[PDB]
RNA sequence: GUCAUGGAGGUAGAGCACUGUUUGGACUAGGGGCCGGUUACCGAAUUCAGAUAAACUCCGAAUGCCAUGUACUUA
RNA sequence: UGGGGCGGUCGCCUCCUAAAGAGUAACGGAGGCGCCCAAAGGUUCCCUCAGAAUGGAUGGAAAUCAUUCGCAGAGUGUAAA
RNA sequence: CUGGUAGUUAUGGCGAGAAGGUCACACCCGUUCCCAUCCCGAACACGGUAGUUAAGCUUCUCUGCGCCAAUGGUAGUUGGGGGCUUCCCCCUGCGAGAGUAGGUCGCUGCCGGG
């Protein structure tokens, strides 16, 4: 940890756009959104794309909402 | 991984500083061992291999201690006297492969204040 | 023609054969065998003469081993050259064999067609031979 | 930091069940982990290297350390004293953080994740991934990424031998 | 006709003193290129690895470790 | 790679001579050796 | 000059532990074809047995050489 | 100078010949030199090579990384010891 | 008994197997302080001991690898003398290398705790 050399680095807590899913993690980015979950130790908020909380190895607009909302 | 060998490595470092530093009748090698909890200092003459002086932590009295680097201070206090008792008074320090910076570093001002010459 | 593929330097001294066969003085491999009796330079070029008539006698039957090989060179001057001005160029390889070495050895084969063989291929030799069995 | 939340918690007691070991000290370990990309293409170009040792920093959070050339290799045009890739050794609570991603949203968003990837195992009990596409990571910027090259991941473990090593990062999720 | 033919001139290395010789201090025991011998009590080694006597005394060819050798000049 | 001499600079005496390479270091190089005059160390100067 | 003692030094011999040369087996690692073999489009490496060297050496004499002696003889 | 001429050589360094101290010739057998480095010098502190097997992406027989074996099979500005 | 620190050509090393101990020595936990990472408290350095003898270490067993090593014989050879001289033979003194019997899982000194 030499002071200053190294880029920015804060913990960061993300969020599954399916579910919403609570994930403690860390990462570089601020994402402009900021929470109070486990009050203390605040964490900004950086959602994300379908990731493990919902991964089936582990629809939503575009895709086939719009091909089954036009053909059907 | 194969885990690291702190005290194999350091074998190889103590063999360097020795092959310049050596102990005599007339000047003697201080020696100094550390451990994770204990320091020992020891006096060394090798033309015919005897100890003439030693003290640590695990010395019969003056047990007082703070953060184990001023107790270092407090074992070279002890060397000191005890080596200057038989007349020995010019020593050449060895580091015992270790570096000059902390406890082992504090340890040769404490014999260099009190009657010992480096 | 036995020859080395490369070879360190070119140039050789030519040494001396006196002295017992440093080692290879037992038959190994085969039944039968050549004992040198003598000792002189081998070239390769009659090593391969001696190997076809012993080949050659036993129709392509058994098995034959070669305990010897050609790696020292010899030199020479053209005819017409005075001397000196250097060393002249490489002819030939050699085998320098001493006293007691094997150079052949022989198996798969009768005792009578074994004796035979041998014979042939000393004749092609400039020492004198001797069989010699297991 | 939620893996050791996960980790000391009941991965511990489970692999002492599993294989019943004498000690606590003989449950496997993370040691370290290596970026390694690779950048032998810019013997010739001195700005490709400029943005993938910049684009690996924020992907990991540490500086990457750039490598050069050990033997000097003649069909490829290259010497010594000229950079080839670069990689970084974290250690740490940066340890999990960047398996916390990885597992969880890096995996994913590849196009293919599931595809057991079993047989990439050193044979001593380390597995080193080799995601080449960057853009798992969800932290690399999509259009300032010039160029696409290969990366390697390796995990290094104090496993012994195979089972224990495929079996730990069963738990940890793989 | 033929290269060859250059050659240097002999540097007449190899020892100069005899084991149990009396020596008088700064004189050279022994000549050498790298360390065939090695320096031992009251001898040194110059720039180009010559063994000189430090003091006066006799000459002592001795052994070092099992593939090692080493001279030194013991006082009388 | 050239021949250079070394000029005190305050004897102003030519003390030393060394050699250098003159399109590595084509500028004039400054070194601090003993002056036997003055019996102290100096800056010595390339002429 | 001999005797006793101590050394430095790799020749003769020998040996394959390194470097070249080299014989017969085992093993055919291989990667693309043919129909797992053929590696017949190869011996690449390891192993067994057997050789070879002025510019090879894991070894290594007899002699000769340098010293010590207060030994005996001799100029 | 195995007659002279033609050809080749003429100073310095390393190896073999050189016969186990040193020295030792031939128009004998092999190679280099007429420089370079302001650090490739001094000192203090630190650590260890080539190669192979396996795991892998651009990148294959070899580029970089990870583990294991590894007395030097590397390196030592340049010729050899 | 244990922790340091030396001498001795590995007969001392390597490999394999078992036991032991937080009295020492260790692994260990974190990086506020000192110091450090071509990055990383991995190491160097720093403050303590939640836990463990897995490792290190210390003991005990081996001949598997390695190392040491005779006696006899042979090669070679100083001196003397003969042949039919690519070389060979005899007398006296010296006398290897390879192979083998055999040996080895070390032996000694000082200091501090028990
Ligand atoms: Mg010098
Ligand atoms: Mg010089
Ligand atoms: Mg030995
Ligand atoms: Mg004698
Ligand atoms: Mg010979
Ligand atoms: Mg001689
Ligand atoms: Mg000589
Ligand atoms: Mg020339
Ligand atoms: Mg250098
Ligand atoms: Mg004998
Ligand atoms: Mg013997
Ligand atoms: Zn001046």
């Amino acid at each position: 940890m030499k002071t200053g050399i190294h880029p920015e680095y804060r913990p960061v807590v993300f969020v599954d756009t399916s579910t919403d899913f609570k994930f403690l993690s860390g990462s570089t980015k601020s994402s402009s959104e900021t929470i109070k979950w486990e009050d203390g130790n605040e964490y900004p908020l950086l959602r994300v794309e379908i990731s493990s909380d919902s991964h089936p190895f582990y629809a939503t607009a575009d895709g086939r909402v719009d091909r089954f909302n036009k053909k059907y | 991984i194969t885990k690291i060998d702190k005290n194999k490595v350091r074998k190889k470092r103590h063999a360097r500083v020795r092959s310049k530093i050596s102990g005599t009748e007339s000047r003697p090698r201080l020696n100094v061992f550390r451990s994770n909890k204990n320091i020992y200092a020891q006096v060394i003459d090798d033309v015919n291999g005897v100890t003439l002086a030693s003290a640590s932590n695990l010395d019969k009295d003056f047990g007082s201690a703070e953060s184990k680097v001023d107790a270092a201070s407090k074992v070279g206090e002890l060397v000191a006297k005890r080596a200057s008792e038989k007349g020995i008074t010019s020593v050449t320090f060895d580091r015992g492969g270790y570096l000059y910076h902390g406890r082992v570093k504090a340890l040769a001002e404490a014999a260099r204040e009190n009657g010992l010459e480096f | 023609m036995l020859v080395p593929k490369r070879v360190k330097y070119r140039r050789e001294f030519r040494g001396n054969m006196r002295g017992r066969a440093k080692g290879g003085t037992e038959v190994a491999f085969g039944e039968y065998g050549l004992q040198a009796v003598e000792a002189s330079w081998i070239t390769n070029r009659q090593i391969e003469a001696a190997r076809i008539a012993m080949t050659r006698y036993m129709k392509r039957g058994g098995k034959v081993w070669i305990k010897i090989f050609p790696h020292k060179s010899y030199t020479s001057k053209p005819i017409g050259v005075r001397m000196g001005k250097g060393k002249g160029a490489p002819e030939g390889w050699v085998s320098p064999v001493k006293r007691g070495k094997i150079m052949f050895e022989i198996a798969g084969v009768p005792e009578d067609v074994a004796r035979e063989a041998l014979r042939l291929a000393a004749h092609k030799l400039p020492v004198k031979t001797k069989i010699v069995k297991r | 930091n939620r893996l050791k939340d996960q980790y000391l918690k009941e991965i511990v007691p489970a692999l002492m069940s599993k294989f019943n070991y004498d000690s606590v000290m003989e449950v496997p370990k993370i040691d370290k982990i290596v970026i390694n990309t690779g950048v032998g293409d810019a013997t010739a170009n001195a700005k490709v290297l400029d943005s993938a040792v910049e684009e690996l920093a924020l992907i990991t959070g540490q500086k990457p350390v750039i490598t050069k050339a050990k033997n000097s290799i003649a069909g490829f045009r290259l010497r010594e004293g000229m950079p080839i890739g670069a990689k970084v050794t974290l250690r740490g609570e940066r340890m999990y953080d960047f398996l916390d991603k990885l597992v969880t949203v890096s995996l994913p968003r590849v196009r293919d994740f599931r595809g057991v990837s079993k047989k990439a195992f050193d044979g001593r009990g380390n597995y080193t991934l080799g995601v080449r596409e960057q853009l798992i990571f969800p932290e690399i910027d999509y259009d300032q990424v010039s160029k696409v090259r290969g990366m390697d991941v390796v995990i290094v473990t104090t496993a012994k031998s195979d089972e224990e090593s495929h079996e730990l990062l069963t738990q940890l999720g793989m | 006709s033929t290269s060859n033919g250059r050659d240097s001139e002999s540097k007449r290395l190899g020892a100069k003193r005899a084991d149990g010789q009396f020596v008088t201090g700064g004189s050279i025991l022994y000549r050498q290129r790298g360390t065939k011998i090695y320096p031992g009590t009251n001898v040194g080694r110059g720039g180009d690895d010559t063994l000189f006597a430090k003091t006066d005394g006799v000459v002592r060819f001795e052994r070092m470790g099992r593939d090692k050798k080493k001279v030194s000049v013991y006082p009388e | 790679r050239v021949n250079i001499t070394l000029e005190c600079t305050e004897c102003g005496d030519r003390n030393y001579i060394t050699t250098k390479n003159k399109r590595e270091n084509p500028e004039r190089i400054e070194l601090k050796k003993y002056c036997p005059r003055l019996r102290r160390v100096t800056l010595h100067r390339e002429t």
